RNA sequence: AGGGGAUCGAAGAUGAUCAGAUACCGUCGUAGUCUUAACCAUAAACUAUGCCGACUAGGGAUCGGGUGGUGUUUUUUUAAUGACCCACUCGGCACCUUACGAGAAAUCAAAGUCUUUGGGUUCUGGGGGGAGUAUGGUCGCAAGGCUGAAACUUAAAGGAAUUG
């Protein structure tokens, strides 16, 4: 957000999950940012070349953590067959 | 005291307080 | 028994937005239901909605994203006029800048500044943020 | 699960829920025509009879009353309507 | 009672630790040793540390304890965890699938030796 | 406040049960409430088992054992050391041991 | 010297994070005072009370003291420590350790109009500790806190200038009040709201940038 | 639904269930019994004269020992017998 | 995506089914696990072994995006496991935690075994659930080698397997530490297979 | 008010114990305990948790009904049944684990979806005593039940947990 003359205010817009899209407070301890690294038709990973999830900690600790992660890897394609939508 | 034994102590008074009262009613 | 059918509905998709999840199967979807929803989505607080025609009322699948705090229903449905929708929503309102308190009025089912650019009010039915 | 299809269940699941908690409900029954032994005479039974129905050819009754699905005599050929 | 506090008892297992090749199965040579290679106040200490010394190593000459774990233990240790067999043992020596297996794997869309033997209840 | 979330007993869905009689004390006590244990044992308390197969006309004799349902009070169970006094954590353990 | 042992506070020395949006934004856990007195050297401190909490011994009644202490900075940061301690200096001491290793930012807002510079809150916020429930609710400007006295310092050091505040329950307990203000200003940063609604490129963490400055 | 009605059409019940429980208080039922009017010797003034009859050492409760030197006053308008505590040191001789 | 030279080979499906990481746990079945394909008799469930191996590079990925490898952790209460995480500590930085998980290790940063992981690898949530709590109070991704009955909150990757199994384990951590040295390209023959034999990564009875 | 009245057993009587013991323990033993016809309308009548309706975490077991399975056993090896086993489903009495949540806590899958305060509705409470008392009605053969104050008095009573 900002004042009337764009100047924005709001020190520390923060982080969403990747799943929910709920914010992750400044204390969500149990929130996690997984880095997954990229590879470029060699089979060896690029160092510094990541994608990135925020997982956060009602999500983490209900359980649905590994699922959100893999409809999240399948909808960016780095994983093929492992989520169903229709369950 | 034990609430049961006040509530038999108060109504045995109800019982002769009654008795009195119908000794002039 | 069942005596609102809208208070069912807001009450499962806030649970489900509690929960997190992304959809929510509401019963028995009522033209109040698909004009509420029709104000958040144009508002941008679930997304879209399906309406699944068995032959008895309906169903609803509502696509629920991250964005929605509370949709919440007024029973009963007060008659509420142009200085009780101020009123009401410095009431039950986070602020007030966002969230909006949705109105029955005899010109369709709205929120209140769209009532309160038309210049009518009439019955509250609930709010959302 | 917190991300699934409603709109699209799976048959197994479907199937397996009850009658009435399905997306759009509908009957689990159906319909059988069945030929007794001797008139031909084929007639029509439902799954969920309630009563000792009899072709009207003659008293040859084809199935009796169970508290679910009815149960055929055992000289009948059923098809499955 | 004749219990040993943990002074004692650490005392020893540290000797144990840094000189277990020095150090024999009694208690004379083990306290002519200790007082050469510790500074200890007193001399009933000193007899007390000695003699869990070689409890200790009377100890470890049937079976390792626990606790002490000294050069020649680890290097053992490490020397008999590299055991590798010669054939592996995932190697096939004829596989042995169920029914469930074998439609798993042709439905991945893969064809390997297997054998399927029915599993009953 | 509430010590156990059964109550001390085994009654959901009764209202009544028909009560027994301490077998120590005859107390009347709720069927369910009690503190039921089954002393199986032979006849001959394992001393003169000997004596009696020696003293026996029979080889090969069964020695019958005799059996009973002890229904106990819950301070009767307790002053006979048959249950005693736990712990609140393990209060609620209710495998035998 | 100061000698750190964490990522976190390998990093802060080095001059890698300088300042503490990083570790908001990362929800990366303080472990080290001088991270935060380093990071944010002008925030001060104030103690509310002293109550003195005893416990019964078979001699006597061993007796020590419990400190709450507020730090802050006028503009965003506030953090809230207890301690009990046997003396009262030493409880002050770890007090504000304690403090100073809590801290949260505020999200600070209008009440209408976003002219000036953000004056009070920007929605509607309640906590709870115990049966204390304390509400804030954004105020004109002018309005000042009107609040407690406790609670109206907590929130002068928070940097609010005006907010209305309702509060329910056994508001003479001061711990519970107190922690109760700080959760309801620190849902503040929970609420998700239509300027937030747009999306964030997800930044990736300090500690694989600068990971060979980190600890080795 | 919170025990109460919350139907546009149910005010009597709220009112009716309103007055009951506001009885069961103690300055709503005292102001309409009137205990000021009939079971107070003020009669619902503020202050009251009377006529001293004697001086009383009623003592003070426990733990507190002391004699708080009162008297006792007839009122003029309802003839009831008051007790009142002279307040100050010595004042006890001015009201013989 | 991936160039399609990662695909599950029958080679790896061998090993995989020689194993036994198919057999599954029993009709137990926590409803967070759709990785269970075609419940067999006998009361036991098959793992789809290509999604454990779609996992397991998922998780080799998240390995090798560690900037110090030594900043993974290997956690293994488990005597099935213990081998495994120490070769898997040997052949990658990955400092291990094999055997008793003191508390206070990722907290209480003055404890002498206090480490600062970015990752945890734990071989079963149940028994090692002191480590993926205390993991859930300082910001730390988890991978589990999960069965379809193991308690998967906390867990962020759950590699299915049968974690009951004493060769099933070795072969898990024994294919992850292979695929995150090929992905680092200390294996440069993605074709080739790997010197070292999955028997390395056993438990023994000595 | 009739019948029945074996046991046990308010009262009572006795034997002990005790400083006392018209109490606990022992032995007798009346009314009662059982039944018929009428009354009485209470209980820690408790889950100390009103009913109806919707949603919200996992897990397995069990009761009743139903569906399917070339499943097992028995019959007439074999049918149909029945009894089991597996999978599922509806409705129950419940239970286990956790806390997203709630709560003052104990604890709670409801005591949750309640300051982000509104699904429908009934009843009850407003510090403690005095007091469920007095009085007045009304019911009852009676015992008593229902309704039900005030004067006066008091700064605490009380709940859940903590260390002794
Ligand atoms: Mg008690
Ligand atoms: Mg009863
Ligand atoms: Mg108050
Ligand atoms: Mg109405
Ligand atoms: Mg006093
Ligand atoms: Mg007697
Ligand atoms: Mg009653
Ligand atoms: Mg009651
Ligand atoms: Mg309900
Ligand atoms: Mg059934
Ligand atoms: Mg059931
Ligand atoms: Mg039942
Ligand atoms: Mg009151
Ligand atoms: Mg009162
Ligand atoms: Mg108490």
């Amino acid at each position: 957000m900002e004042n009337d003359k764009g100047q924005l205010v709001e020190l520390y817009v923060p982080r969403k999950c990747s799943a929910t899209n709920r914010i992750i407070k400044a204390d969500d301890h149990a929130s996690v940012q997984i880095n997954v690294a990229k590879v470029d038709e060699e089979g060896r990973a690029i160092p510094g070349e990541y994608v990135t999830y925020a997982l956060s900690g009602y999500v983490r600790s209900r359980g649905e953590s590994d699922d959100s992660l893999n409809r999240l890897a399948q909808n960016d394609g780095l994983l093929k067959n492992v989520w169903s939508y229709s369950r | 005291m034990r609430a049961k034994w006040r509530k038999k102590r108060t109504r045995r008074l109800k019982r002769k307080r009654r008795k009195v009262r119908a000794r002039s009613k | 028994t069942r005596s609102s059918v809208l208070a069912d509905a807001l009450n499962a998709i806030n649970n489900a937005e509690k929960t997190g999840k992304r959809q929510v199967l509401i019963r028995p979807s009522s033209k109040v239901i698909i004009k509420f929803l029709q104000v958040m989505q144009k508002h941008g607080y679930i997304g879209e909605f399906e309406y699944i025609d068995d032959h008895r009322s309906g169903k609803i699948v509502v696509q629920l994203n991250g964005r929605l705090n509370k949709c919440g229903v007024i029973s009963p449905r007060f008659n509420v006029k142009i200085g009780d929708i101020e009123k009401w929503t410095a009431n039950l309102l986070p602020a007030r800048q966002f969230g909006y308190v949705i109105l029955t009025t005899s010109a369709g089912i709205m929120d209140h500044e769209e009532a309160r650019r038309k210049h009518v009010s009439g019955k509250i039915l609930g709010f959302v943020y | 699960v917190l991300v699934q299809d409603l709109l699209h269940p799976t048959a197994a699941s479907e199937a397996r829920k009850h009658k009435l908690k399905t997306l759009v409900q509908g009957p689990r029954s159906y319909f059988l025509d069945v030929k007794c032994p001797g008139c031909l005479n084929i007639t029509t039974v439902f799954s969920h009879a309630q009563t000792a129905v009899t072709c009207e050819s003659c008293s040859t009754i084809l199935c009796t009353p169970t508290g679910g699905k009815a149960k055929l005599s055992e000289g009948t050929s059923f098809r499955r309507k | 009672g004749r219990v040993r506090t943990k002074t004692v008892k650490r005392a020893s297992k540290a000797l144990i630790e840094r000189y277990y090749p020095k150090l024999t199965l009694d208690f004379q040579t083990n306290k002519r040793l200790c007082d050469e290679i510790a500074t200890i106040q007193s001399k009933r200490l000193r007899n007390k540390i000695a003699g869990y010394t070689t409890h200790l190593m009377k100890r470890i000459q049937k079976g390792p304890v626990r606790g002490i774990s000294f050069k020649l233990q680890e290097e053992e240790r490490e020397r008999k965890d590299q055991y590798v067999p010669e054939v592996s043992a995932l190697d096939l020596s004829r596989l042995n699938v169920d029914n469930q297996t074998s439609d798993l794997v042709k439905s991945l869309g893969l064809k390997l030796p297997l054998s399927v033997i029915n599993v009953s209840a | 406040p509430k010590k156990r979330a059964s109550n001390g007993r085994n009654k959901k869905g009764r209202g009544h049960v028909k009560p027994v009689r301490c077998v120590n004390c005859s107390k009347s006590i709720p069927k369910d409430k009690a503190i039921k244990r089954m002393a199986i044992r032979n006849i001959v308390e394992a001393a003169a088992v000997r004596d009696l197969s020696e003293a026996s006309v029979y080889p090969e004799y069964a020695l019958p054992k005799t059996y009973n349902k002890l229904h106990y009070c819950v301070s009767c169970a307790i002053h006979a050391r048959i249950v005693r006094v736990r712990s609140r954590e393990d209060r609620k353990n209710r495998a035998p041991p | 010297g100061w000698v750190p042992v964490t990522k976190l506070g390998r990093l802060v020395k080095a001059g890698k994070i300088t300042t503490i949006e990083e570790i908001f934004l990362h929800s990366l856990p303080v472990k080290e005072f001088q991270i935060i007195d380093t990071l944010l050297p002008g925030l001060q401190d104030e103690v509310m009370n002293i109550k003195p909490v005893q416990k019964q011994t078979r001699a006597g009644q061993r007796t020590r003291f419990k400190a709450v202490v507020v730090v802050g900075d006028s503009n965003g940061h506030v953090g809230l420590g207890i301690k009990t301690a046997k003396e009262v200096a030493g409880a002050i001491r770890a007090g504000i350790i304690i403090a100073k290793l809590s801290v949260i930012p505020i999200r600070r807002g209008y009440w209408g109009t976003n002219l000036g510079q953000p004056h009070s809150l920007a929605t509607k916020t309640t906590g709870k500790c115990g049966s204390v429930t304390v509400r804030l609710i954004p105020a004109p400007r002018g309005s000042g806190i009107v609040a407690s006295p406790a609670v109206k310092k907590l929130l002068q050091l928070a940097g609010v200038e005006d907010v209305y505040t309702q509060s329910n329950g056994k508001t003479r307990t001061l711990e519970n009040t107190l922690k109760a203000a700080f959760v309801a200003i620190g849902n503040t940063y929970g609420f998700l709201t239509p300027n937030l609604w747009a999306e964030q490129p997800l930044p990736v963490s300090p500690l694989d940038i600068y990971s060979d400055e980190a600890s080795a | 639904g919170k025990g109460k009605p919350r139907g546009l059409n149910s005010a009597r019940k709220l009112r009716v269930h309103r007055r009951n429980n506001r009885w069961a208080e103690n300055n709503y039922k005292k102001r309409l019994l009137g205990t000021a009017f009939k079971s107070s010797p003020f009669g619902g003034s503020s202050h009251a004269k009377g006529i001293v009859l004697e001086k009383l050492g009623i003592e003070s409760k426990q733990p507190n020992s002391a004699i708080r030197k009162c008297v006792r006053v007839q009122l003029i308008k309802n003839g009831k017998k008051v007790t009142a505590f002279v307040p100050n040191d010595g004042c006890l001789n001015f009201v013989d | 995506s991936l160039p399609a030279t990662f695909d599950l080979t029958p080679e790896d499906a061998q090993l995989l089914l020689a194993a036994n990481t198919h057999l599954g746990a029993r009709n137990v079945q926590v409803h967070q696990e759709p990785y269970v394909f075609n419940a067999r008799p006998d009361g036991v469930h098959v793992i789809n072994v290509g999604k454990t191996w779609e996992k397991l590079v998922l998780a080799a990925r998240i390995i090798a995006a560690i900037p110090n490898p030594e900043d993974v952790v290997a956690i293994s209460s488990r005597t099935f496991g213990q081998r495994a995480v120490l070769k898997f500590a040997a052949h990658t930085g990955a400092t291990p935690i094999a055997g008793r998980f003191t508390p206070g290790s990722f907290t209480n940063y003055i404890t002498r075994s206090f480490k600062e992981p970015r990752l945890v690898i734990v071989t079963d949530p149940r028994s090692d659930a002191q480590a993926i709590k205390e993991a859930s109070y300082v910001n730390i991704p988890v991978i589990a080698l999960t069965d379809l009955d193991s308690p998967s909150e906390f867990v962020d990757v759950a590699i299915p397997c049968n974690n009951r199994g004493k060769h099933s384990i070795g072969l898990i951590w024994y294919l992850l530490a292979r695929e995150v040295l090929r992905l680092r390209g200390a294996l440069v023959d993605r074709t080739q297979p790997w010197s070292i034999m999955p028997d390395l990564y056993f438990y023994r009875d000595p």
